[PDB]
DNA sequence: CCGTTTTCGTTGTTTTTTCTCGTGCCTGGTGTCTTGGGTGTAATCC
RNA sequence: UCGUUGUUUUUUUCUG
DNA sequence: GGATTACACCCAAGACACCAGGCACGAGCCAGAAAAAAACAACGAAAACGG
């Protein structure tokens, strides 16, 4: 296997070039000459074909505008064959964090993991203004507090459960936001906590 | 494996006396087996000469009168000016 | 020091050898090879 | 109602190939010496 | 009710 | 003249000077003034629209 330089973010789309010219130039009499080929997250900006000899790399990587003119390659080891295709923790009841939104930044509890595994809820804290500023982005949201039903029902509405209410199609649950959240927008690991929550959590 | 012989060597020599001339692989080994038997008899010659005089090196005075002793009267003369003409070339320059 | 730098440095400025600005700054940097 | 789509924010981020003056400092193949052994020579004995 | 702070970065055309 | 003590000497080896190119820096006055201009490509949400 030979790792060739390729222009940055467009990896994918020279994986995509060297199947397709694959494809179209079998059969004839300059047939590209390779096996396998894969490109890893972690390695960004290396494209890896598996190939005998580096006239079929070449044929490969020429051609392509999507990749660095160079040929910046160089060989991998026996035992680095396997690291290169190597691929390479969510628990509901351990707190996470939200980056998404207009609830980023904020720790949460995962309530319920769906059954297919898409969506995972949370459970959020509220920022309710009550109504002051009705008629949200990620730069405006004012401070945070607990769902409160006497001030929510003074201030500015239906009652399913007691201690739950439903609110805008939002879940109140003791006075703590539940919601369904996409897993794309949480993180369950890399968390310090801070001063806030070791003063409430 | 690395079996060296004369055969490069014997190209050129054939190439500048008859330059379009070939030859067989066998005429090939005849003239190596030559070479060598030449080679060991000179050298040869010139260890019992330096023997007889108790001497235990070799200079090319001893290779010249090896020479000498080998061939016959025109062909070591010849060898014997050949040899002096190219280990004075190789002294002076 | 300062005195003599100023009282050399100012005339200076009001102005077949080479004479003149070229030939001092020559002096100063002791070039080996003068003009 | 609700699935397709632009849309407002967010989030992330490089590469088609395209003139001046000086000292000082940093390299080689060269150049010249000189070393050491071994060959060259001859002076003496019998 | 003393208090009370105001950008950088380049480029430009100018003055002696 | 072979034997014998005596030595001539020289030539390859090795140490060193140096070497003229190249190769870099790296500098190239003072104070003051004004106006005029200053990143953005793509992305997945999320309101958007007719289905």
């Amino acid at each position: 296997i030979w790792g060739v330089k390729v222009r940055l973010g467009k990896e994918k789309d020279v994986v995509r070039q060297i199947l397709k010219k694959k494809l179209a130039r079998e059969g004839t009499k300059n047939p590209l000459e390779i096996y396998s080929a894969f490109q890893r997250d972690s390695f960004k900006g290396h494209v890896y074909i598996e190939a005998r000899k580096a006239e079929a790399i070449n044929d490969a990587l020429k051609g392509n505008v999507n990749v660095f003119s160079n040929n910046s390659k160089f060989l991998v080891g026996i035992v680095e064959y396997k690291d290169l295709l190597r691929p390479v923790k969510l628990t509901r009841g351990s707190y996470v964090r939200v980056k998404n939104g207009k609830f980023k930044g904020d720790l949460a509890q995962v309530d319920e993991v769906l059954e297919n595994g898409l969506e995972a809820r949370l459970k959020l804290v509220p920022r309710l203004d009550y109504g002051k500023d009705l008629s949200y982005t990620s730069k405006f949201r004012p401070a945070q507090r607990l769902f409160s039903e006497a001030e929510a029902r003074v201030h500015e509405i239906r009652r399913d459960r007691d201690g739950f209410v439903t609110y805008g199609g939002e879940e109140y649950y003791e006075g703590f936001l539940y919601k369904t959240f996409r897993l794309q927008n949480l993180i369950v690991n890399s968390i310090n906590p801070t001063l806030n929550e070791l003063s409430l959590f | 494996s690395r079996k060296e012989s004369y055969s490069i060597y014997v190209y050129k020599v054939l190439k500048q006396v008859h330059p379009d001339t070939g030859i067989s692989s066998k005429a090939m080994g005849i003239m190596n087996s030559f070479v060598n038997d030449i080679f060991e008899r000179i050298a040869g010659e010139a260890s019992r000469l330096a023997h007889y005089n108790k001497r235990s090196t070799i200079t090319s005075r001893e290779i010249q009168t090896a020479v000498r002793l080998l061939l016959p009267g025109e062909l070591a003369k010849h060898a014997v000016s050949e040899g002096t003409k190219a280990v004075t070339k190789y002294t002076s320059a | 020091g300062v005195i003599a730098a100023q009282s050399i440095g100012e005339p200076a400025t009001q102005m077949n050898v080479t004479l003149g600005v070229p030939r001092l700054k020559e002096i100063l940097n002791v070039a080996k090879n003068i003009k």
